[PDB]
């Protein structure tokens, strides 16, 4: 639905001259979370911001619902602006109403409702899962829920389009791994189409369907989440688990690690695994049937992006043709096999 | 002591002169929030320049003088430049710089842009969005406009002392040159309870 | 020429009147810190719930009001009731107030025990800790002293009268009575730039 | 060189006696990094206090290199106090002077000798290394920088105990990694005793000799470090890898796993090793003993103290007997395995 093409904009410091974004096009598939992600301060800030208009493309055409923006015409943006709601960095509430008035605050901006107010906003808090418990205080709750009073509101005009712009970011984690999963939720339910920014990686695996790259203001790669192997930047891809692991293993084992092969020793193993099932009995399936040992180094395994990943480092035990004969019968299996060094 | 009651009251007038200068022309002066160019919606061509300026040396300058001054003022303006009913308008203007400021700091005290990008959430535009600001704006000019009064009553002590009459006048006239315990020493205690009071009407 | 100058100079003197109490009156009972709330060192009790309440209710007071109350105390201290010598007197206490608390303030802004962690180090409270206290404390301090002169000066305005000398006589006096587009000018001008001076005197 | 003993230490609040600290017993030698962890807020927040005695300690005898300190001679702490220094919860540092004065107070303080401040700070900031090039800048530096002034300024004195308290908490990992080596230096030849304090075990696993465990003003276990196995605080004893617990940040599956136990479901079980050895391959035995498979959610080891810690999330499949003949063997075989649940 949410489409771009070219989007470029330029700073104008009026001496000066600053590039923001630099012919970035994106593909954003409707019924999907769709991240964008990038450097700590890459102008990722920007970009969300063309989606509706608040910064002006100084290059590019933007079509969300199919709709384009032009500058020129302001009452036709306003009318868009009801599709495409937004969220926010910190929470964004207004002080001045309780909980329920947040969330009605656009209802009565054009449409002017006597009564769905109660309506949209009830069921909103119902599906938020802040409503029925917390209704009655303003400003003032706990943290994490601060940012679902928001999201109502921006679910309030019940628009094919919600963004974010790193709002689990600020939350502690507890709260992180809840505000994204609402999403997913309203995701499930409305159909609702999502375009997410975000500082970290953790961010992306949890809900992101396809996610962005984005250094110093063009746009590196984009792909499904599962595929996202591309073009070196893995250190982002790093951040999940990969950063425990793989560069860390257990830190002082290297000294015992061999770069070459030698007398009476074990060849440690990266068991890098595919969207295998869950009961991945492999390595056990092993040791029954090829009379062989492991002694398991590190492992871990998550969804994200839709299809399991499991990656384990072991040393792997057994006759030298039992232990080679293992790596080939995992492999028809699908398990991808490594060796770093001989221990 | 027959003094002490309408003195009081002269001193409340005082506020009720202060309501139409505390906000009908001090507001005015707080369109230099408007007028800080970096966005903040409007703001063309430096205004800011020397709107603020001016405000700053009325504010900078001292009270009794002032009204002194202002009486050339005061005497064309309204009949008697020595009347306290006169005394209000020299008043309203001592007031007005540095209740101005008050307006721009209360509003920059509130959560910024944030709110502002509430423009993207409703429509918004121009009206609407002003709508927005009131309501936080509120809290903040109240809990100003309260401070403003206190201030401004203890200006109006000066007036009975001179320019008008007022509680001020009393304690001027019977401690002024009289020196009694009785009445003066009771003028700042009734004093003192008048200011709290406006605090109290704060909440 | 001969009228301005006699009178500046007595209003020079209301700075006299600071290096006078915003040492014995003003941080002398920034020994509220103590007595803030956890004894920050042994020097506290239920002293500052009525303590930081004279403060309060002396700051309650308005400053012409204050001093004709004065006026019969200014006469049994050291004073004939009437000029300078005797018109500090209730200046510095009028100021007592402003300048206590800014103390306060500055005493409290600085970073916690953090730096009591000195103790740790051996510190010894003395001058050792209080003295160092200080550096980080006059940037606060040095703000506030500053600020309570323009308060000050502006004090002596209100002066004028009675229980007053100076530049606010000469002021009030062709100001209240004698009104010259002329000199009350000066005077004005005199006062709006002497106050700026005050405030880049600071830094 | 730094003996608590029987030390016991309670607050009053006139309205109640609330307890703090309750008899508290320390061995830490001398050249040795003792760490001391505890629970939220569970008194170690008030101890490496007693130590230096900023505390005055109810009871016991605190000795520190000795001499016992009791609170009743300032004038002689004094003298002991510039003996045992002390870096910070927070930083510390006065905004109103330069790098080389914040170390130099000290030095300034007690001591007051015209050249040996300047070669000590300048030393000293060398030895932390804010200093060939920080001598001017004052204050504003980088946390780890604001820092090492500050433990620079504790060794100005020229101490022979440093105590440490929550150093590295407002200290992100990065930052965290090259303080604490910092620490390690100085320990290993300034033949500097440290005696630390804090939240995280990561910190203990750095530097850590002996250590002590503190829940409620009791301590749970003291020991070194390489044995420390035995007492309810696996967790943190399981300061893990995050590595471990991130196989429920998809909190999809933990909320898979049903608390209740059901027919017809498999368990999900923590397997702790406790010190076997490398040559501990036992789920793979059990693979071919029992017949039972074992899907690896998450799994971790580490050598922490010289040896490896070792935990493990995992899903065992099988009849009932067999898992049951699994869990048996193995803790038969020194594992200590609790079930979670069953997924």
């Amino acid at each position: 639905m949410i489409k771009l093409s070219n989007i470029t904009k330029v700073f104008h410091q009026g001496t000066r001259t600053i590039q923001a974004l630099n012919n970035v096009s994106l593909h954003v598939p409707a019924g999907q979370i769709y991240g964008v992600i990038g450097a700590s301060g890459a102008g990722k800030s920007t970009l969300i911001r063309c989606v509706n208009l608040l910064e002006r493309p100084t290059e590019g055409s933007v079509l969300v619902d199919g709709q384009e923006l032009t500058t020129l015409s302001e009452s036709e943006l306003t009318k868009a602006r009801r599709q495409i709601g937004m969220i926010f960095q910190h929470f964004n509430l207004l002080s001045s109403r309780t909980v329920f008035g947040n969330v009605a605050l656009p209802l009565e901006l054009d449409n002017t409702p006597k009564d769905e107010v109660k309506r949209r906003v009830t069921e909103l808090l119902s599906l938020v899962g802040l409503g029925d418990k917390h209704d009655s205080y303003p400003s003032n709750l706990s943290g994490g829920q601060k940012q679902r009073v928001a999201i109502a509101r921006a679910l309030a005009s019940n628009p094919k389009v919600l963004l974010c712009d790193e709002a689990t970011s600020a939350l502690d984690p507890a709260t992180t791994r809840s505000i994204l999963e609402l999403l997913k939720d309203i995701n499930r339910r409305l159909g609702l189409t999502i375009l997410l920014i975000t500082h970290e990686m953790d961010v992306v695996k949890r809900i992101c369907d396809c996610v962005a790259v984005i250094s110093n203001g063009e746009l590196i790669e984009q792909d499904t989440v599962s595929e996202v192997f591309s073009h070196p930047k893995t250190p982002l891809a790093q951040k999940f688990i990969q950063s425990t692991l793989h560069l860390d293993i257990p830190e002082d084992y290297q000294e015992r690690l061999q770069a070459e092969p030698f007398t009476d020793c074990v060849p440690m193993l990266r068991l890098e695994f595919t969207g295998q099932s869950v009961d991945a009995p492999l390595l056990s399936e092993t040791a029954r049937r090829f009379n062989v040992n492991n002694n398991i180094i590190s492992a871990q395994m998550d969804y994200a992006g839709g299809v399991k990943f499991g990656i384990m480092l072991t040393e792997m035990h057994g006759t030298q043709q039992d232990t080679q004969a293992a790596i080939a019968w995992l492999q028809e299996h699908h398990v991808k096999v490594e060796v770093l060094g001989y221990v | 002591m027959w003094l002490l009651v309408r003195g009081v009251w002269e001193t409340l007038a005082m506020t009720f002169v202060s309501g139409f200068f505390g906000f009908v022309i001090g507001l005015p002066v707080g369109v230099l929030l408007y007028v800080t160019r970096p966005g903040q919606i409007i703001a063309n061509a430096k205004l800011y320049r020397t709107v603020s300026a001016i405000v700053n040396i009325f504010r900078s300058i001292p009270f009794i003088i002032l009204l002194v001054w202002m009486i050339p003022f005061t005497r064309v303006i309204v009949g008697t430049s020595i009347g306290l009913q006169a005394a209000i308008v020299p008043l309203t203007v001592g007031a007005a710089p540095f209740i101005a400021r008050m307006v721009e700091n209360a509003l920059l005290e509130i959560p910024t842009g944030l709110i502002e990008a509430s423009r993207a959430m409703g429509a918004t535009p121009m009206q609407i969005v002003r709508k927005v600001l009131l309501p936080e704006a509120l809290p903040g000019l109240v809990n100003a406009a309260t401070i403003t009064l206190i201030t401004l009553v203890g200006y109006s002590a000066m007036g009975g002392a001179v320019g008008a009459g007022g509680l001020g006048q009393i304690g001027y006239q019977y401690g002024y040159i009289g020196y009694n315990a009785t009445v003066m020493n009771t003028v700042l205690v009734l004093l003192v309870i008048l200011v709290y009071l406006i605090q109290f009407a704060g909440d």
